[PDB]
């Protein structure tokens, strides 16, 4: 009964995240 | 400095020498005892 | 299989332990080997006159 | 039907077959560090995971670290006491959760040293600046392709201090999570027992 | 001496030091501290006094221990534990000796036979066999008298057989030679064994053996033993033996 | 004659000077201190006859090694400090026991001044026991791993988190070394 | 790389010590180095992991586990013809001299043997029996005279070996036309344990003939 | 020791340390070794 009624009741892919997620800026390059 | 000690019955001290018996049989087992 | 199994495990341990034996006589060597240094040493003390 | 249904409900439904020791594959450890991150996520309120190392607070020291693995990593031919699986340290206290080696002859290899131990807490408070005095490391076994439900309580206990019915509130599924240890293995049930029932080596 | 054993099982006394003047519970009897004293002097824990709760009751149970005759140390805690366990108090005996033990007066087997004369007494081969997992699991090698105590525990238990195999099972591998006790006990035992048909003729040549190649000579627990056991054959020769 | 006498004082003077520096906070007036004694009593290996209170000095001697242990910064050519007094000692002859040897390398507080003593007691020919050869490689060893732990803690206030680097560093501990603890059976045949 | 162990010296772990000699004995110092190796142990018989461990609880009772101390256990070293006629051979010697222990080498079928006759009651008892090199035996006497009047091996020469079937237990329980539980013969069976004539009939068994004893 | 020096230059990322620097210019001023223009540039090195 918990699990039922807890499964019933319940960004940009662009250049300057991946750079950042990678730790580095454009001017760096 | 240190707390007193009340009973000492001397008899009771009478009773490393492992560290020397097990060096000294392993010196015989490795030179004094062989061929 | 089991019993094959079981010797197989026997015989790894027993080189392990052989291991820790061997690095136990390193040391019985070593203090030996210290022995002869004095004495070696001092033999060739007197070699100098 | 009853898959779909048991993939909808059950999230973690692997962690409870690979627990129960079905997975011949790969063993339980993966979905283990993946419960233990679990409990770690809610128990703590904010968290950053990685690869290897999975922090909460930087005041309440909630730190999961899967070292190695323990089965691959352990050599036959080699002598070396220290060798665990995952290493756990909530606020003050260390644990090192290790994978029982389905081999007799590498368990006792596997178990850590008590100097290992003292070395692993001096670490320990050296960096993570916790005083000597409150700092203490308890030593943990585990079966070697399964848990138990004693066992899993037992890590529940220790490492999350957490009861059995907030263990129960937390995962609906282990309230009835019946497992038992194979009888025919009594070197690691006297080992884990060993284990187990030792003190805190606090220094 | 009961009381103050009593008193350490319901109140374990306390090792902080200055403790035993503001308790009445162990009230007083008329910088290197005591664990490093007793560490580099050999001089158990309780032979130094730092005014405290268990150096309080140490010194209490020395005075009871005088008073009755004996003398506080392992040889008279050993004869302590064994009157308290021969009149059934197991609880206090225990407490007495786990309160010498952690106290400093180490858990000699003999302690550990006084301790097992409870559970002999009462015939608990599971207490006794306990005991002496409990020596072999602290470091204590078993002894002749351990051995002893777990026979008469068996004895008393009525499983007679168990005896004679405790006797061979520790000549063969715990390597301690039988004792004049020992024939003593196993003649006992073999007096009132059925397991087997055998018991008078083993008992008979034991006893031969035991005079001839052992050297020893019969005692009056020795005859007792058999000339009870030959007492219940009606067969001539036993009864001219 | 005077010699004896002189050698006594010298004790003394050092029994003295051990109780002096029990609480030597500024190291300047220790170190320079301890320099005194050299020339006053003329320690250096340059009086080998009578004269010298070093074969006099026969426990003092150890204190007064142990004194002037402690070099962390501003030395002012304080290692020749240390050196004269080693050189001294393997002159005589003299054989440094292993608690003198743990007492000494105890007064160091880094791996590079552990390190310098070190190769100041190897230019001198001075002797010792394999017993206090393995202590003094193991207080290398702990000097080592405190460095490291002092350099991850420093770390880990900046960064918030432990590294795994960290954590790393917290199981494995400092890499290959002549006495580790994964291997705690290897140093009993030595330590008694 | 991997370099295979070929002898059983090499495959149990030796560290060959001594210079040149592959056939040293080892045990002692082995025995001494695993001990300075370190006191929960006492000097009870160790076994190395614990399913090992008898069954029979008053023998549980005397073995203790010891994790690789269990090894090399033993005071007494071992002292052509097989071990079974040299165990015969030192205890028809012994007997003769009138002695109180043999020291005889400890092989599984002379131990299996020496047990056996333990139970038959030809043997007062043993001393150091956990021991894999030697084991010592206590004999027994009755009013000057020893219990045990032959002992011989099957092989009475020290080469041939025989195989005993089911009919030949048969034949040695009723040898000469008697029933014969007086004279014991001992068979080691297809599954490396040691019976006498009386349990190998009362199971239909055989085995490879050991000795005969009386 | 420069070589040393230089590790510490070029690991920057893995367990760079000003006070390790520190610790390596102590192995010159205590081990009474002279030091060197090569140990000049790599003192540079690590000081940028």
């Amino acid at each position: 009964r918990r699990l039922e009624e807890a499964q019933t009741s319940p960004r940009r892919r662009t250049l300057e995240d991946v750079l950042k997620r990678l730790g580095k800026t454009t001017r760096d390059l | 400095e240190h707390p007193a000690i009340w009973l000492w019955y001397p008899w009771r001290m009478n009773p490393h020498m492992p560290q020397r018996r097990a060096l000294k049989n392993v010196h015989g087992a490795v030179f004094n005892d062989l061929t | 299989e089991k019993k094959r199994i079981e010797a197989r495990q026997m015989m790894d341990g027993r080189q392990a332990l052989k291991k820790k034996h061997l690095d136990l006589l390193r040391e019985f060597h070593e203090r030996q080997f210290f022995f002869w240094y004095e004495r070696a040493s001092e033999r060739l003390q007197n070699m100098n006159l | 039907e009853l898959v779909a249904h048991i993939v909808r409900n059950y999230s973690q439904i692997d962690i409870i077959y690979d627990f129960l020791g079905f997975n011949y594959s790969e063993g339980y450890r993966s979905s283990l560090r993946r419960y233990m991150e679990y409990l770690q996520c809610k128990t703590a309120e904010n968290v950053r995971a990685s690869g290897r190392l999975v922090t909460g607070d930087k005041g309440e020291h909630n730190i999961l670290f899967d070292y190695c693995v323990s089965r691959e990593s352990l050599v036959s031919g080699d002598s070396c006491q220290g060798i665990i699986d995952f290493l756990y340290i909530n606020g003050n206290d260390v644990t090192l959760i290790i994978i029982a080696s389905d081999n007799p002859w590498l368990r006792n290899r596997q178990l850590p040293h008590r100097r290992q131990m003292e070395g692993i807490a001096r670490r320990v408070c050296f960096v993570l600046g916790i005083p000597p005095s409150e700092v203490r490391i308890r030593n943990l076994l585990l079966p070697p392709t399964y848990l138990d439900k004693g066992s899993i309580v037992r890590l529940n206990d220790i490492v999350f201090r957490l009861s059995n019915e907030q263990s129960n509130l937390l995962i609906p599924w282990l309230t009835n999570y019946n497992k038992e240890l194979d009888p025919k293995d009594v070197d690691y049930t006297a080992l884990a027992k060993t284990t187990n029932e030792e003190e805190w080596l606090t220094l | 001496l009961l009381e103050i054993g009593n008193k350490l099982l319901r109140s374990p006394p306390s090792p902080e030091p200055l403790s035993g003047k503001a308790s009445k519970l162990y009230p007083p009897v008329g910088r290197l501290r005591a664990e490093e004293l007793s560490a580099k002097y050999n001089v158990p824990m309780a032979y130094i006094d730092d005014s405290s709760e268990a150096s309080n009751a140490s010194k209490s149970l020395a005075l009871v221990m005088e008073d009755v005759g004996l003398e506080f140390t392992e040889d008279g805690l050993t004869v302590v534990i064994s009157a308290l366990s021969r009149q059934g108090y197991g609880t206090i005996g225990r407490a007495i000796f786990d309160f010498a033990s952690t106290m400093g007066l180490g858990p000699s087997a003999e302690m550990y036979k006084a301790l097992m004369k409870y559970a002999s007494r009462r015939g608990d081969v599971n207490e006794s066999m306990a005991l002496i997992e409990e020596m072999k699991g602290n470091g204590i090698t078993p002894r002749i008298g351990n051995w002893h105590e777990l026979m008469y525990t068996f004895y008393k238990a009525k499983d007679y057989p168990a005896v004679s195999q405790i006797v061979d099972n520790m000549k063969m591998y715990a390597n301690i030679e039988p004792n004049e006790v020992t024939f003593v006990l196993q003649l006992k035992a073999l007096a009132k064994d059925n397991s087997q048909l055998n018991s008078l003729p083993e008992a008979i040549q034991l006893f031969d053996q035991m005079e001839n190649v052992y050297g020893f000579i019969a005692s009056r627990p020795h005859y007792d033993a058999m000339m009870f056991h030959l007492s219940q054959s009606p067969r001539p020769e036993m009864r001219l033996r | 004659y005077a010699a004896m006498e002189l050698a006594a004082e010298a004790r003394r003077e050092i029994h003295e000077l051990w109780l002096s520096a029990e609480t030597a906070l500024e190291r300047e007036k220790r170190v320079q201190q301890v320099a005194a004694l050299i020339e006053k009593y003329k320690l250096d290996p340059s009086t080998p006859r009578e004269a010298d209170v070093s074969r006099g000095l026969g426990d003092a001697f150890d204190r007064l090694l142990l004194l002037c242990l402690p070099l962390g910064k501003t030395d002012a050519k304080g290692t020749d400090n240390l050196e004269r007094l080693m050189h001294l000692a393997g002159r005589n002859g003299r054989e440094l026991s292993v608690r003198t040897i743990q007492h000494l390398f105890a007064r160091t507080d880094s791996f590079a001044e552990a390190l310098a003593v070190f190769y100041t007691m190897r230019r001198c020919h001075v002797a010792m026991n394999m017993e206090a050869y393995y202590s003094m490689l193991y207080s290398l060893q702990r000097l080592e791993e405190e460095g490291w732990g002092q350099h991850f803690r420093n770390e880990y206030e900046e960064n918030g988190a432990p590294s795994e680097q960290a954590m790393d560093f917290i199981v494995k501990g400092i890499s290959n070394a002549l006495l580790p603890e994964n291997k705690p059976w290897l140093g009993r045949v030595m330590f008694q | 790389g991997h370099r295979l162990l070929h002898g059983k010296r090499e495959r149990e772990g030796s560290l060959f010590a001594v210079a040149n000699d592959v056939k040293r004995d080892e045990r002692l110092l082995r025995q001494q180095l695993n001990a300075l190796l370190e006191t929960p142990l006492v000097d009870l018989p160790g076994v190395e992991r614990r399913r090992d461990l008898p069954a029979d609880p008053i023998t549980r009772l005397f073995f203790q586990h010891k994790g690789d101390h269990a090894l090399y256990y033993g005071t007494y070293d071992k002292p052509l013809y097989t071990p079974i006629y040299d165990f015969c051979h030192r205890i028809r010697e012994a007997t003769e001299q009138r002695k109180r222990f043999v020291v005889v080498p400890s092989t599984i079928e002379t131990r299996g043997c020496a047990r056996v006759m333990h139970d038959h009651g030809l043997v007062a008892g043993f001393r150091d029996f956990h021991n894999d090199r030697a084991f010592a035996v206590e004999l027994k006497y009755f009013q000057g005279d020893s219990t045990i009047n032959v002992i011989e091996p099957c092989s009475y020469d020290g080469r041939t070996e025989f195989e005993w079937s089911p009919k030949m237990m048969r034949r040695l329980l009723n040898t000469h036309g008697i029933h014969n539980r007086l004279v014991v013969y001992i068979c080691r069976t297809a599954d490396n344990r040691i019976i006498d004539h009386i349990h190998a009939v009362k199971e239909n068994i055989g085995g490879r003939g050991l000795m005969m004893v009386h | 020791i420069n070589s040393l020096l230089l590790a510490n230059s070029n690991a920057i990322s893995s367990n760079g340390s000003l006070s390790m620097t520190e610790e390596l210019v102590g192995f010159f001023t205590l081990l009474k070794i002279r030091p060197n223009a090569d140990t000049e540039i790599c003192v540079n090195l690590c000081r940028d």
